[PDB]
RNA sequence: AGACUCUGGCAUGCUAUUCUUAGAGGGACAAGUGGCGUUCAG
């Protein structure tokens, strides 16, 4: 099957918003998308988990200064708040 | 006993092959399926299709 | 700077190098 | 050409090539410049060949010149510039590097030509060049790969500049870069590397955005030809360092420094598969990491998936000698009993630890598989087991299968023969699962025990056919299909026991029984062949004992046609083309038939048979077979509309086009010319590049701070190569998706 | 050659309930392994 445009759009603004509180395996961000979104759908719990566990797996392999700054940011926006 | 094979008990698929294993038995040893086996099974779909 | 002007300087810069490195007939026969 | 030593003598290249440098013609004119530039490619290939070691002596002049050419504004220059010498590399220089050797910055004979290739190179890297950029780091990237190890000596400056040209603002060559660095990894190894590019993440540091943390990616994906001692006697106390930093801010409250030094942690974890694919010291070295592996696999969750894909590299890529396996066949006795633990830990990445004991029970001793196997036996038998340490043991009972002599698997057979007719499904699956393995291996003392037990195995698998569940099938087809493999003659009053089964099991409630049984039924076929002679009418009896099931019950009467179906798509004409029809003639009949599943399998035939019956012979049945697809029904038409139409599209394009509406109703009229309106109709890594929302190359931004200064070495990084610089949210604050 | 809609397999879980019921809750998502792969889609 090929993924659609809506699990994508809502994959990329999780992973923005919520980096740190999230993990590296299906398992992880199932009980984390239940807790953060609504999500109406239970399929689409399904897909919008896996489709962000599978860019979790593929950006903790990059350099970390993206990572590490984006830690600086999310602490700045949330400190503020 | 439903049509498709997904909705029955797996239990219920058991007596299916059971009875299959006695039907090619005794048809395989029958004396018209030993001179034309394709006639025959044609003919058998003949009538079977004539009856429904 | 931009494109524009940075071509040209870039082109320009390397042209000051040349004349400051800088300071016959082609063999026509191969074995002397 | 590339003529010989009579035609043309070594000496001669020499007075060509020093002549043809005095015309090099303006800078930028394209014409003759590809052609010129090719003949000295051409000239120095052929010089080399036939005089090696003056062929290093003309080498760097021809680089001088081909250094400075990569300026000209052209396109085409650039890449045919490159393309000359890249092919000087790979052929004259990379077969000969071992005769050079190791080089310093003082040679004397041919590997001073050696610097002076590199020393071009390096001025190809600096501020004049800024959009050869992508070609001068393909240039390295090959030179890395052929001279790295014989000349790490001189190399460190370039590693040095290559550093600094990433901490450019905005490099688009990121992804290039790291290309170079890591071939140049692979050959010189870390350790040359890391002396003359430090990292400086050794433990404590003032700041937290490390600007060199993109070496640890870099050298993850390319290590593999380095000595592993390197990894023990560095990484290891930084490892345990940054994780010991990590708990220690853990506790301070602070969760953002502390899951900092803990990805990176993570990260140098990942460099052992990389350490371990083809070590040069694994015989002394490997004795360093049994234990410290031993404790970081059974009390670190985190890590578990890393090492255990860890080993099997080192199993699979770096045990090729005989020496190098002893050791780790040595340690065998402390990683199963850590092993065995994990797996069947109560809850957890359960099956990548099963793949890592598949890996390493082929490379141990026997005796010590008889031995365990005794063990596990005992905690399958024991009647004080839950039922998940009854499975978990049960999986540890097929992995220890194989690698067991002849004595202790009649033992295990005799133990597991009483399960199969269990009534719990897990507990029959696995014990399929026993059954099929011990003949999945084709040599040694598994193949011995197939002709040992052979009457006992064809007893046991026929008496256990009415308590087999449907998942049971699969292990079942399985272990079927391995002993139909090594089956003799006398033997066909199994084979027509087994049929029944086999073609049932082709509509079955898995898919992955299925391909079982297609796979399965090609192979029946391929057992007829060799019990016969003449070929045709051994499956003339194979084709005949299956016939029946088309005339019986709705289940079966679809399941034989896609036996059939699958039949005549491997076995194309070894039935004989005059045995096609009459099957395409019955289920022509059977195409009437109300039910969906019939006509399901009824299409798929019609849609495989005119692809393997040919056309002429087709030509003589054209008429009957859409006869009956013509009057099938309104609903049956609706229903199957693109099977339907699929295989008018079979028809046109193989014959005429106006046959067809001469022998069809009016309906499909109207359907078919769309068919030929058909028909005329085909006549890398961060964080913001992995999260998108999804003349030109020779622009140049200056920067202006200090002054600029281009005579300055680091000059490269002030010039740059491209641009510088939704849903709703409910009142709890979750977001709201639709 | 349906990337449309919906839906089934097994429940010794809940409801008046292991064997007949009919409402709901689970589960399955290419999820995982290895190859062919533009190494990302397949």
């Amino acid at each position: 099957r090929v993924r659609t445009k809506t699990v994508k759009k809502a994959a990329r603004v999780i992973i923005e918003k919520y980096y740190t509180r999230l993990g590296n395996d299906f398992h992880t961000n199932k009980r984390v998308c239940e807790e953060i979104a609504i999500i109406p759908s239970k399929k689409l719990r399904n897909k919008i988990a896996g489709y962000v566990t599978h860019l979790m797996k593929r950006i903790q392999r990059g350099p970390v200064r993206g990572i590490s700054i984006k830690l600086q940011e999310e602490e700045r926006e949330r400190r503020d708040n | 006993r439903p049509s498709e094979l997904s909705r029955m008990s797996a239990a219920q698929r058991q007596q299916l092959l059971e009875e299959e294993r006695t039907r090619f038995q005794e048809l395989l040893a029958s004396p018209a399926y030993r001179a034309s086996p394709l006639v025959a099974i044609g003919q058998t779909l003949a009538r079977q299709m004539q009856l429904e | 700077v931009g494109p524009r002007l940075s071509r040209r300087i870039l082109q320009q810069a390397r042209q000051q190098q040349e004349e400051l490195e800088a300071e016959r007939e082609r063999t026509t026969r191969l074995g002397p | 050409a590339r003529p010989g030593l009579s035609t043309l003598s070594a000496e001669l290249n020499a007075q060509i090539i020093t002549a043809l440098y005095d015309y090099v013609p303006s800078e930028n004119d394209l014409q003759p410049l590809l052609a010129w530039l090719k003949v000295m490619e051409k000239a120095h290939i052929n010089l080399v060949r036939l005089q090696w070691d003056l062929g290093l002596g003309h080498l760097p002049r021809f680089f001088g010149t081909a250094v400075t050419c990569l300026l000209s504004p052209h396109s085409q220059v650039l890449t045919a510039a490159t393309q000359s010498l890249k092919e000087i590399l790979k052929e004259c220089v990379a077969p000969h590097m071992a005769d050079i050797g190791s080089v310093t910055s003082s040679a004397s004979g041919p590997a001073q030509s050696v610097a002076k290739m590199f020393r071009a190179v390096e001025e190809g890297l600096t501020y004049k060049f800024h959009a050869a950029w992508s070609s001068v780091l393909q240039l390295l990237c090959v030179f890395f790969e052929a001279c790295g190890r014989q000349a790490h000596p001189v190399m460190r400056k370039c590693l040095q500049s290559l550093c600094d040209l990433r901490l450019s603002p905005h490099f688009p060559h990121t992804a290039a870069l790291d290309q170079a660095v890591g071939a140049a990894v692979t050959s010189m190894g870390p350790e040359v590397v890391l002396q003359a590019v430090p990292l400086e993440i050794d433990g404590s540091e003032e700041t937290l955005d490390f600007p060199r943390s993109w070496l640890l990616p870099v050298i993850r994906d390319h290590v593999q030809e380095t000595r592993l001692g390197f990894f023990t006697t560095y990484f290891l106390p930084l490892a345990n360092t940054l994780k010991s930093k990590a708990m220690d801010l853990a506790q301070a409250g602070s969760t953002v420094e502390s899951k900092i030094y803990d990805t990176l942690q993570w990260q140098m974890w990942t460099l052992l598969p990389g350490f371990c694919t083809r070590p040069t010291d694994v015989a002394i070295s490997f004795k360093g990491l049994a234990r410290t592996l031993g404790m970081a696999i059974s009390e670190r969750p985190d890590l578990r998936v890393t090492v255990c894909q860890a080993l099997r590299t080192l199993i699979t890529k770096g045990c090729q000698a005989e020496a190098d396996r002893a050791e780790v066949s040595r340690f065998a006795k402390n990683f199963l009993p850590i092993l065995f633990n994990l797996y069947g830990q109560p809850v957890a990445p359960r099956r990548a630890v099963l793949e890592t004991i598949r890996t390493y029970l082929t490379i141990t001793d026997t005796q010590l598989v008889n031995s365990l196997l005794e063990k596990a036996s005992e905690k399958v038998l024991d009647p004080a087991s839950s039922d998940f340490t009854r499975l978990s043991v049960l999986d540890l009972v097929v992995a220890l299968a194989p690698c067991a002599d002849e004595a202790a698997i009649s033992k295990l057979y005799s133990t597991i023969r009483p399960y199969l007719e269990s009534k719990a499904h897990g507990v029959q699956k696995k014990a399929y699962r026993v059954l099929e393995e011990v003949c999945a291996s084709p040599q040694g003392p598994g193949a011995l025990f197939v002709q040992s037990h052979l009457e006992d195995l064809k007893k046991t698998l026929l008496d256990s056919l009415r308590s087999t569940s449907s998942p049971a099938k699969r292990p079942r087809l399985k272990c079927l299909l391995h002993i139909v493999r090594k089956l003799s003659a006398e033997h066909k009053e199994f084979i027509t026991a087994l049929i029944p089964e086999v073609i049932l099991c082709t509509k079955e409630v898995s898919v992955g029984a299925r391909k079982n049984a297609f796979a399965l039924l090609v192979e029946m076929g391929h057992a007829f062949l060799r019990f016969g002679s003449n070929q045709e009418e051994a499956l003339q009896c194979y084709l005949v004992l299956i016939y029946p099931g088309l005339v019986g019950a709705v289940t079966m009467v679809s399941c034989s046609i896609l036996a059939l179906t699958h039949l005549l798509f491997e076995f194309k004409g070894l039935m004989g083309t005059s045995t096609v029809e009459q099957l395409l003639e019955n289920v022509c009949l059977l195409l009437a038939s109300r039910t969906r599943d019939v006509v399901k399998s009824a299409l798929g035939f019609i849609k495989v048979a005119v692809t393997v019956m040919d056309v002429a012979h087709l030509a003589k049945h054209v008429q009957l077979v859409m006869e009956a697809i013509g009057k099938l029904s309104d609903d049956m038409r609706r229903h199957f509309r693109m099977k339907l139409r699929n295989l008018f599209t079979k028809f046109i394009r193989k014959f005429g086009f106006e046959l067809v509406k001469r022998l069809l109703p009016e309906e499909y009229h109207r359907v078919l010319v769309n068919i030929r309106k058909a028909e005329a109709r085909a006549k890398g890594d961060s964080i913001e590049e992995i999260l998108a929302d999804s003349r030109q190359r020779s622009r140049a931004w200056l920067k202006e701070d200090e002054p600029l200064n281009f005579l300055d070495p680091k000059v490269a990084q002030r010039v740059l190569a491209t641009q510088p610089g939704g849903f709703k949210v409910s009142a709890d604050g979750r977001l709201i998706i639709r």
